[PDB]
């Protein structure tokens, strides 16, 4: 289990002077999504390269999925898997049209549910749970990344979580509770002049999974 | 040969109107694109840049503008609530490890309301 964030631990959006669009866009309508596919190349020893066409916009024919370590790369190489990720293009390199992501991989066989499951998200604004809603998945074991993405996607459309210039919210974190054990991610960008998509998204490289049946999601936002 | 097509070439709008200028690469797949505006027969001033897809970078003169790079070929400039003061000629450019390719320019006139 992970300790809840100490006061000044959380990133303050007022201390970020770049364009929030560069965070917003990671959680827009688009994302990497593939069903039942096998790695077809590898660049470095901790990544795998999948052949996935961006049918929608033509932005990529292949996808580099990057992991925290060799073991995760080894584990899923040769496996038939489902991919779901928030992807980046700017400082994305690997040896056509390309994109890059971290983690976001689950075994295909035996992970498919017959019906979609609902997971409740409770959104606290300055400590008041004034909005709740459900995200949905059809995977038994789902990555935190996918759930995070689905959650922020909604919140962008419906609460302007991220805008072009900045955000109405000063701080924000997303908490994943699974029984007793729990963890969280900082939803705001590191402080400074520019936002580093690659670095931010790297947090997903642990490929952390949760159980769709018994996970709950809490999101804590504070205003300025 | 690599080129850049802005759209439209000439536009008139009312104060308060949402205006969108388009810029599309043809025969290229370049990472860098640029939106400038030119003041009155003088220097180009950079509003926004983009180092690639899903990247926008502030320029010298970004206030009151937004921009958007949803794919390599396309870099759009967004005026959310147009101001007369944004009356100008605007120039798009793409760029590629050596050269720059410029659009023909968009003359935008933003008039006052009733
Ligand atoms: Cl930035
Ligand atoms: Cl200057
Ligand atoms: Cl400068
Ligand atoms: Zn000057
Ligand atoms: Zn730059």
């Amino acid at each position: 289990s992970q300790p809840d964030p100490k006061p000044d631990e959380l990133h303050k959006s007022s201390k970020f002077t770049g364009l929030m669009e560069n965070m917003k866009v990671l959680y827009d309508d688009n994302h990497v999504s593939a069903i039942n596919v096998k790695s077809i190349d590898q660049f470095l020893y901790f990544d795998l390269i999948y052949s996935i066409k961006d049918t929608k916009l033509g932005n990529y024919d292949n996808v580099r999925v990057e992991f925290k370590n060799k073991d995760l790369a080894d584990k899923y190489k040769d496996k038939y898997v489902d991919v779901f990720g928030a992807n980046y293009y700017y400082q994305c390199y690997f040896s056509k049209r390309k994109t890059c992501m971290y983690g976001g991989v689950t075994e295909h066989n035996g992970n498919q549910l017959d019906k979609y499951r609902s997971i409740t998200v409770r959104v606290f604004e300055d400590g008041k749970n004034l909005l709740s809603f459900d995200v949905q998945t059809n995977k038994k074991k789902v990555t935190a990344q996918e759930l995070d993405y689905l959650t922020r996607h909604y919140l962008v459309k419906n609460k302007k979580l991220y805008e072009f210039n900045n955000s109405p919210y000063e701080t924000g974190y997303i908490k994943f509770i699974e029984n007793e054990n729990s963890f969280w991610y900082d939803m705001m960008p590191a402080p400074g002049d520019k936002f580093d998509q690659s670095k931010y998204l790297m947090m997903y490289n642990d490929n952390k999974m949760v159980d769709s049946k018994d996970v709950k999601i809490e999101v804590y936002l504070t205003t300025k | 040969e690599a080129a850049v097509t802005q759209s439209p070439r000439n536009k008139v709008a009312v104060t308060g109107e949402k205006v969108t200028l388009s810029c599309k690469q043809t025969n290229s797949y370049f990472n860098n694109m640029y939106w400038y505006r030119q003041d009155t027969g003088h220097e180009l001033r950079l509003i926004f840049m983009s180092h690639g897809i899903r990247n926008v970078e502030k320029g010298d003169i970004p206030d009151g503008y937004k921009a958007s790079r949803p794919s390599q070929e396309n870099f759009s400039l967004i005026l959310e609530l147009a101001t007369p003061s944004q009356t100008s000629v605007y120039f798009c450019a793409s760029g590629g490890g050596g050269t720059l390719y410029f659009g023909a320019g968009t003359r935008l006139s933003v008039l006052y309301g009733s």
